[PDB]
C-alpha cells in the first residue's frame, strides 16, 4: 500500500538475443581471425542459475558456417582461375607402369594457350576419372565435370586451408552463457550454468558421416535429436571415447605445371608412383565393435525393440554416399560400407581422390586442389557419429548438412543480451527539495 | 498591453494583511517584475513593495516586516498583502521591465478597492 | 566480475550494479562494416537506457527512486521476501506485464515535476 | 535611498513648458522612474526616467538628467491635458523611492 | 546587473542544412527500402523560403536511383563476348518477312569448351546496330564501340512504388502548402513532417507520367521564365489518359553464353505488324493544351503561342521515352506538338540497349518479353522550352527534372534547439 | 509537437520547451552523425552547470552591445528565429563567458581556505 | 584540444570504400572513448562536473608531499608520471565508495 | 587530512597511434600553440606518421589506378627492329614492334605498330627479333588513364578529435631526443609527396645549417638523411617532340603508345650547376667530418640493381626519368649534366607483383627541381654511396618534427576539502 517504485541499472539479467560474434586467434583462419584470445579465459559459475539451451535452434550455427564459407571464398578468390583448360581433352589410359592401367586415371592432352594470347600448344597431364566426362559417342573426347555449368579456381598452393581452432566471443553488452551437467542431451533446461566471454576453440574441421577431432563426452555416449521419435531428423552421436583412424595415400605424386597466364600456372598432376591402391583407411576392428556396441545399449533407451541394424548410406553423390577428409590438403572420398552393415586386426576402407569439388554442396562454383607432392599420411579421431533413422529399427550414416558438424561443438553455448535496466518496488518515496 | 487589473480589495479598520490580486494577458512568468503602490487618496503614491518574477520580494518601508509581497508565476497575478497601519489607499498594481541598468513600472493596472475604515 | 550475482537474490544482486554498468562499452569492406554496425550499435543502446534514465530523473545514478507509487496490480508481494528471497530474473519475468506502463507513468512524474521547477523558478 | 521631491509644483491652465526634480537619495541616476501620472490614468508612464522615451508617449520630454541627488522631469509644451507631476521613483533598494507627487496641470 | 543570461534548451529554432535522407516504404525498389513508414504538425504564423531549384533532395534522389539501379543490374550476365560481326538478312514474319524494324542476324559464339564454335542466330531491332562499313551483312551492336554491356536478370523488376524520403534524427522536412506556390520564394502556410508523401521513380522525358496533380489550377513553373533556356514544368490540375500498347507475341529464346550464363534473344513476331503505338484522346488533348496556353499567356502576354515538335540527337531528346513491363518504347509526340494558338495514334518505336542517363560507359540490355504488352498511363505534367509569336518545344532533362516537379514543396532543415537569451534572474549559488 | 508554435512569440514559445556497402556506408554515417549532435548538445550544457536543465540560469551578466533590446521588447514581442538571427553573432562570445563562469563557480568550491 | 599544458594551478583551463570505414572507424573510436570516461565519472558520481571530490581519503601517502607541494610547483604531466602507477588502486575503489552511498541513501531504515 | 579530488579537463597526453585525416581525391578543406615550460621526446624513426603515409599513398595511388585499361591483350610476340623516326639514323634504344592484336569485334585481328624503350621488353629468345613487354611474364600492367593527374600536390596530415599533432621547433633537433620549443597543431604543413630514389627533391629547408640525421650515424645499417639548408637548382629534360598513337583493345578500351619521335637525336638528360653542387657537397662534407674527424672521405655510385638503386628516379608526370648520378658522387675530400634512360613500364611502390604503364607525353617536357636533401649510406677511410630505404626517406626529414600524442582528460589530486553530504 506504501511501496514505490524504484529504477535501477546495472542489473544482472539477460535476454535471449542474436549478434554477430567476432573470431579469435598462410592460414586461413589465422589470416583472418586477428583478435587476439585470452592468454587467461575466465569462467563466471553462476550459482542457483538454469538456463534454456536449445540445440537446432541456435543460431550461432549458422553464423559459423557463413562465415565459414564467406572466408573460404575470401582466401580462394585471389587465385589462379582454369577456364582455358575447359576444352576438350583427348584422353587415354594412363599407364600404371608395369602393370600398365592405373584404374582410375585417365591420361589426356589439350591444346592451351600459354602466357601469351598467340601461342596455343599442346599440353599432357593425368586425371582422375571421377571428375572426367565424355561429351558423346563413348569416342575419347572429355570435358572436365564443371566446365559444363560453373566457374573452376585452382586453390593457390601458398594457403593451406589446415583448421586451427578458433574461438567464438561476445561484443559489449553480450555475454555468452554456457551448459554443464554433461547429461544435456540437445535441448532444455540446463541447471549449473557459467558464463564466459569466448568459446573454447573449436576446429572448423569438416567430414561427412563420421565427425573427426570434436571434444568427446565426459559421460556416457550421448545421443542428440532435435527429435528421437521422429524420423527426418539427424541423430548426432557423441562418443566419450575416440576411436583412432589412420588415412593413407601409399603413392606420391611428380607434380608439373602449365603457364596459362602472366604466371598463374595451372598445377597437374605430372607422374604417379607406388602402390595402385588410391587410397584406404585403417579402423581397428575390436575398437569399432566394442563402439558401436555401446552406441546401440544407448540407442535402446529410446528404442526398446531389439536387433537394431545398420546399414550403409543409401546413395547419392560421394558428398552424401562417401566419408569426406581434407589431408594435406588431398580429398578422400571413403567407402564405409566396411563399418556399420550389422545387427545388434582392422579394418580398411577404400578411399578414391578427388580433385575438382563443390565444396560446402554449392553449384556456383568448385575449387580444383593442385597435386600434392609425396606421400599422405594422417591420423585422425572419430569423436561421433551422423546417423539417420529409417518394421524394425535400421539406421545409416547417412550425410547432412554442414550446420551438423559444429552443432556438435557449439550446442554448450548460448547467446544472450545483458539488460541493465529495470524496477522494483521500495519502501522509500523519492524525496523532494 | 495585457490589460492588467485588481479585482480586489475594500475598506478596512484594521491594518491586518488583506489580500488583493491584480491579473494580466502577459507572460509574467518570463521575468516580469510585480510592483505594488500605495495610491493613496491625495498625494499620489508611497511604493508598497516589489518582487521578481521568481519572487524574493522586498516590502517599501511603510509596511516594512509587516507585508507579503507576494506573486505567483502560475497565476499570473500579483497576489499580495500587506499591513502599514489603515492606510487610506487604494492599492494600485504594476509590471515593470529591466533594461541593462535600468528599469521602469511602465504597465499600470486597475486600481483595487482598498481604504482606510473607523 | 560480470553476473556473478546474476543468480542471488536481490541483496548482493542490487549491489553489483557498477559490476554490470561497465563492458556495457567496449576495450576487408565486408567484415568492416559488420564491425562497424556492431560497435554502433553497442553506443546506441547505451545512450538509450542513458536518454531513459534522463527523461525519468534518474540521470547519473545506479539505484533512484520516484513519485510513482507501486499500483499492487503489477504485482501484490510483500516487501519482505522480495528482495531478500527473489532473484532478479525470477522478478524481471514475475512483472513482465504492464512495462510500459511503468515507463509511461515514470516519463508522466518527471514531467509533472518539471513543470513545477519550471514555474518555480527561484533566483536570485 | 528615499528619493526628496524637489520643484514639486508645475500648474498650467494650458499647454506650457514644464519640469520637476528631485534630490533622490539613491544614486539611480537615469533610472530614476520619471514615470508621471497625468490625470488618472493608472499612473500610465510617460518616460523609462532619464534612460529613454516610453512609447506611446510625447516626444516633449527631455529633462536628460541622471545623477545621484539631481534627477529632473522636463517637456516641452504639448497638450493642455498633460499634467505631468513626474513623481519620482528612484530605483534605490527594495520598493522604488517615490517622491513627492509634485501636482502639475497643463 | 539586471539583466542576465538565460540558457534555453529546445528552442524551436532551424536552419536551412542538407542531409543524408533514408528510404521508407523481386521489385528492386523494395531494396533497402525495407523500413516501414506507419503525424504532420502545422506551423502558426511561419513563412519560409522554399526553392525547388538547387534543391538538394534532388539531387540526393538522382544519385540514390542511379546507385541502386547499378546495384541491382551488377549481379547479371555480361553480354561482352557478341561483339562478332554479324551476319545481318531480312525479317522474318508471317508470309511478308518485312518488318522494318527487325533483322535476322547470323553470329559465331563460340561455347563454354572453348574449341567448339558454332553459329546461332536472332531477332533484332534495326536501332540496336549499326553498318559497320560497305554492304549489307556486316553489322556490329552499337555499344561495342564504348562499352560491354549486361543484361537485365529477368529476375528482378524494375517497376516503379512509391517511396518515402525521411529525415534522420536532428532533421526535418518543411512542406509548402501554398495551393499556387511557383516553386520559389516564401511560402505563409508550411507544415512539418518526417516522411515525404510517397513518390513514385518514374522515368519519362517529353512528359511526366504517373505524378500528382496539382491541387489548384495549371501552374507553369520554371527557374527564370524570362529565359527561353530555362526548362519549364506544366503541372496539370487533372489528367490525361494515355494508353500505348505492342500487339504481337513476341517468342523467346535461350543461349548459352557461357558456364552457367543465359544470353536471352527474340525469336519469332507473331500477329499483326507494328512495332508500337500510342492511345491519347483528341478532345481530351485540345482541351489541355488550351487550358495551358491560357496560363503562358500570363507570363507571355499580347504575344500569340504555338507548339512545334522537338529537335535533337538521341531518342531520348526527340521521343516520349518511356518503360512498360521489360520494354523500353521511344514514341513520336509531333502528332501532339502542332498547333498555333477522335484520338491520337502516336507511332511508336521499341530499342533493346539502353544507354539510360546517359552515363555512357553503363547500359542495360533489355531481354525480350514473351506476348504482348498494353499499359495505361496517367499524364500529370509536360516538360517545354522555348524558342510576335513564342515557339515552345518538348523538350526534356538529365531526370532531375521529373523529380524537381514531384519535390518541389519539400525543404530540409537542421533543428537548432540550443540557445540564449536575457532574463531578470541570475543564477542561486547558495 | 516538434517545432509547434515555432513562429510564436518567445514568451509563449518557452513553455512549450519539453518536446551492400553503399548503403552500409550511409547508414552509418547517419547513425553517427546523430550520435555526434546528441552529445554535443549534453557536453555544451554539462560543461555550463546546465545538465538536466530545459532552463538554466547563470552568472553571466548580459552586455547589452550583443542586443539593446528590454524585457517586453524580447520577450512578449519577438518569435525565437528571429532572436536567433538577431545575436548570432554573438553565440561563441556567450558561449566561452558561460564555461569561463563555470570554472570559476567550481574552483571557488574547491578552495583550501574555506569550502 | 588547445593545450596549455604548465603547473598544476592551472585549474582554470579545464574547458572511396576503404577510406569511409577508416574515417567511420575514428569518429566511432573518438566516441567511445569520450563515453567511457563519462561513464567512469557518473559511477563515481562526478556527472556533470569538471572537479569532484569524494569520500576516499588520500591513501597512496607513500608520496610525502602536501597540497603547497604540488599545486602551485609541479605541472600536470609531472604528477601524471609520479602517481602513474597508482591510478589503478584509486578506481575501483571510487565505484564502491558511491555504491555504497546510494545503497545508504536508500535504505528503509534512513530513507524510509 | 586530504581528500580525493578528481579533474575531467587534464592537459595531459600520452604516446600514441591512430588514423589520421588529409586535408587540402583528398577535398578535405584546411593555428600553432606554443606549450611554454615543457620538453618533449621526439624520434623521427618508428615513426608511425611515415608508415601510415606510405600505406595510404600506396592504397591511394591503386584507386587511382585501378579503373582504367588492362593491358594483358598487348601480350603477344612482337616482331621488332631498330627504329628510326627522323633523318636517316637509328634512335639508340628505341626499338619498332609490330603485333597482331584483337580488334573490338573480338573475332578480327589486327596489325599494329609502336615503339617501345629498350627498358620496356624482353627476347623470348636469342638470335631472334621476338619481344614482350617486361611484365607478360608476370602479373599485369594497369594503363594509367591520364585524367588522373598524379602530382605532388601537398597534403596536411590532420589528427582526428581526442588527439593533438605536437611539432618541435628545435632547428638543429637532429632525429631524436627531447625537444624544446613544443608546440600544438591540429595539421602539419603541407608536405608534397614527391618520391626519388637519391637527391630528395621539393622539400622544405633546413633552419640552420646542415643537418646530418641517422637513427644510429655510427653504424653502416643505417641510412643517412642530409637536410640541407639551400637547395640545388635541377633542370630535367627531353629534347622531343613525341607523337602519340592508339590502339583498340576493346570495348571502349585503348591503348596509347608512342608512334613516332622527331627532334634531337640526344636522349633525356638532367643538368645543375657545377659550382653550386661543388659548394653544396662541400659544406655536407664539413658538417659529415664531424660526425666522422680525422678521416678520408671518398664518395662513390651506387654498387649496382635495377635501376632504381643506382639511378635517380625522378618523374615529371607519365614521363619517368632514370638518370645516372655518377657523375655527382665522384670525388674525394659550369653545368653538370647527367645522361637518363626514360621507361614506360614501372614497379610503382617497389612492389614486385604490379605493374603500371605510363602513357607518352605529347610534344617535348621540362621540369625544374630543388635538391633538398641527399640519402647517403656507408661502405681507415669512409665511402659514401647513394642509397636508401623504400621511399620511407621522401617522409622523413618532413613528418621528422611531428609527433601524435592521445589526450588524457582523466586525473586525480589530492584536496582540503573532503566531498559534501
Ligand atoms: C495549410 O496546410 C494545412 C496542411 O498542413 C491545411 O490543413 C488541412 O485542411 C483540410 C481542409 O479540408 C483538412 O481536411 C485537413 O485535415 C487539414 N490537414 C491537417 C494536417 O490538419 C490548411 O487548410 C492549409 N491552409 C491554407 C490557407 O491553405
Ligand atoms: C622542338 C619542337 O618541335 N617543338 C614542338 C612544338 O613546336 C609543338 O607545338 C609541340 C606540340 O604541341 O611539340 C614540341
Ligand atoms: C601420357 O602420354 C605421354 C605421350 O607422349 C607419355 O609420354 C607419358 O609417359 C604418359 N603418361 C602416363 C602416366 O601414361
Ligand atoms: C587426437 O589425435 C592426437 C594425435 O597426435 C592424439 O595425441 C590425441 O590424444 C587425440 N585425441 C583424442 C580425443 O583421441
Ligand atoms: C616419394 O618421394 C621421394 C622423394 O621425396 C622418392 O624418393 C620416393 O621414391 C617416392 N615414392 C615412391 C613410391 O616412389
Ligand atoms: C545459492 O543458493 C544458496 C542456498 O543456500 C546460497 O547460500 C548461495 O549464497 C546462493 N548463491 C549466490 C551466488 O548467491
Ligand atoms: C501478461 O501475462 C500473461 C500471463 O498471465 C502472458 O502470457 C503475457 O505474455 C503477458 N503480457 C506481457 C508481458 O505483455
Ligand atoms: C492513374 O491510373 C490508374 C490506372 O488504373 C487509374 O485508376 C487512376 O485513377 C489514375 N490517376 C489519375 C490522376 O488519373
Ligand atoms: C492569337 O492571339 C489573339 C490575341 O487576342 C487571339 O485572339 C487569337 O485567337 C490567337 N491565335 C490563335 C490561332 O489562337
Ligand atoms: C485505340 O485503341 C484501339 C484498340 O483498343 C485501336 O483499334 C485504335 O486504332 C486506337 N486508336 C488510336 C488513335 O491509336
Ligand atoms: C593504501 O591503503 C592500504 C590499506 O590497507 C595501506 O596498507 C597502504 O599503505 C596505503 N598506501 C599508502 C600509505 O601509500
Ligand atoms: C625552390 O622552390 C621555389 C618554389 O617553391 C622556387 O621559386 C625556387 O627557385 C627553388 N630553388 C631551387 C634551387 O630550385
Amino acid at each position: 500500500e506504501n511501496l514505490w517504485v524504484t529504477v535501477y541499472y546495472g542489473v544482472p539479467v539477460w535476454k535471449d538475443a542474436e549478434t554477430t560474434l567476432f573470431c579469435a586467434s598462410h592460414n586461413v583462419w589465422a589470416t583472418h581471425c586477428c583478435v587476439p584470445t585470452d592468454p587467461n579465459p575466465q569462467e563466471i559459475v553462476l550459482e542457483n542459475v538454469t538456463e534454456n539451451f536449445n540445440m537446432w535452434k541456435n543460431n550461432m550455427v549458422e553464423q559459423m558456417h557463413e562465415d565459414i564459407i564467406s572466408l573460404w571464398d575470401q582466401s580462394l578468390k585471389p587465385c589462379v582461375k582454369l577456364t582455358p583448360l575447359c576444352v576438350t581433352l583427348n584422353c587415354t589410359n594412363a599407364t600404371a607402369s608395369n602393370s600398365s592401367i592405373i584404374e582410375g586415371m585417365k591420361n589426356c592432352s589439350f591444346n592451351i594457350t600459354t602466357e601469351l594470347r598467340d601461342k596455343r600448344e599442346k599440353k599432357n597431364a593425368l586425371f582422375y576419372k571421377l571428375d572426367i566426362v565424355q561429351l558423346d559417342g563413348n569416342s575419347s573426347q572429355y570435358r572436365l565435370i564443371n566446365c559444363n555449368t560453373s566457374a573452376i579456381t585452382q586453390a593457390c598452393p601458398k594457403v593451406s586451408f589446415e583448421p586451427i581452432p578458433i574461438h567464438y566471443c561476445a561484443p559489449a553488452g553480450f555475454a555468452i552463457l554456457k551448459c554443464n551437467n554433461k547429461t544435456f542431451t540437445g535441448t532444455g533446461p540446463c541447471n549449473n550454468v557459467s558464463t564466459v566471454q569466448c568459446t573454447h576453440g573449436i576446429k572448423p574441421v569438416v567430414s561427412t558421416q563420421l565427425l573427426l577431432n570434436g571434444s568427446l563426452a565426459e559421460g556416457e555416449i550421448i545421443i542428440r535429436s532435435e527429435n528421437i521419435t521422429d524420423n527426418g531428423k539427424t541423430i548426432l552421436v557423441h562418443l566419450n571415447e575416440s576411436v583412432k583412424i589412420e588415412c593413407t595415400r601409399p603413392n606420391n605424386k611428380t607434380r608439373t605445371s602449365i603457364r596459362i597466364g602472366p604466371g598463374q600456372a595451372f598445377y597437374a598432376t605430372g607422374q604417379v608412383i607406388g602402390d595402385i591402391r588410391e587410397a584406404y583407411c585403417n579402423i581397428s576392428e575390436s575398437t569399432w565393435n566394442e563402439t558401436l556396441g555401446k552406441v546401440v545399449k544407448q540407442l535402446r533407451k529410446h528404442f526398446p525393440h531389439k536387433n537394431i541394424t545398420f546399414q550403409p548410406s543409401s546413395g547419392g553423390d560421394l558428398e552424401v554416399t562417401t566419408h569426406s577428409f581434407n589431408c594435406g590438403g588431398e580429398f578422400f572420398y571413403c567407402n564405409t560400407s566396411g563399418l556399420f552393415n550389422s545387427t545388434w586386426d582392422s579394418i580398411t576402407l577404400p578411399c578414391r581422390i578427388k580433385q575438382i569439388i563443390n565444396m560446402w554442396q554449392e553449384v556456383g562454383r568448385a575449387m580444383y586442389a593442385p597435386p600434392i607432392q609425396g606421400n599422405i599420411t594422417c591420423v585422425s579421431n572419430i569423436t561421433g557419429l551422423i546417423l539417420t533413422r529409417d518394421n524394425t529399427e535400421t539406421f545409416r550414416p547417412g550425410g547432412g548438412d554442414m550446420r551438423d558438424n559444429w552443432r556438435s561443438e557449439l550446442y554448450k553455448y548460448k547467446v544472450v543480451k545483458i539488460e541493465p535496466l529495470g524496477v522494483a518496488p521500495t519502501a522509500c518515496k523519492r524525496r523532494v527539495v | 498591453x495585457x490589460x492588467x487589473x485588481x479585482x480586489x480589495x475594500x475598506x478596512x479598520x484594521x491594518x491586518x494583511x488583506x489580500x488583493x490580486x491584480c491579473x494580466x494577458x502577459x507572460x509574467x512568468x518570463x521575468x516580469x517584475x510585480x510592483x505594488w503602490x500605495x495610491x493613496x487618496x491625495x498625494x499620489x503614491x508611497x511604493x508598497x513593495x516589489x518582487x521578481x518574477x521568481x519572487x524574493x520580494x522586498x516590502x517599501x518601508x511603510x509596511x516594512x516586516x509587516x507585508x507579503x509581497x507576494x506573486x505567483x508565476x502560475x497565476x499570473x497575478x500579483x497576489x499580495x498583502x500587506x499591513x502599514x497601519x489603515x492606510x487610506x489607499x487604494x492599492x494600485x498594481c504594476x509590471x515593470x521591465x529591466x533594461x541593462x541598468x535600468x528599469x521602469x513600472x511602465x504597465x499600470w493596472x486597475x486600481x483595487x478597492x482598498x481604504x482606510x475604515x473607523x | 566480475g560480470f553476473l556473478g550475482a546474476a543468480g542471488s537474490t536481490m541483496g548482493a544482486a542490487s549491489m553489483t550494479l557498477t559490476v554490470q554498468a561497465r563492458n556495457l562499452l567496449s576495450g576487408d569492406t565486408h567484415w568492416g562494416i559488420k564491425q562497424l554496425q556492431a560497435r554502433v550499435l553497442a553506443v546506441e543502446h547505451y545512450l538509450r537506457d542513458q536518454q531513459l534514465l534522463g527523461i525519468w530523473g534518474c540521470s547519473g545514478k545506479l539505484i533512484c527512486t520516484t513519485n510513482v507509487p507501486w499500483n499492487s496490480t503489477w504485482s501484490n508481494k510483500t516487501l519482505s521476501e522480495i528482495w531478500d528471497n527473489m532473484t532478479w530474473l525470477q522478478w524481471d519475468k514475475e512483472i513482465s506485464n504492464y512495462t510500459q506502463i511503468i515507463y509511461g507513468l515514470l516519463e508522466e512524474s518527471q514531467n509533472q515535476q518539471e513543470k513545477n521547477e519550471t514555474d518555480n523558478l527561484t533566483c536570485d
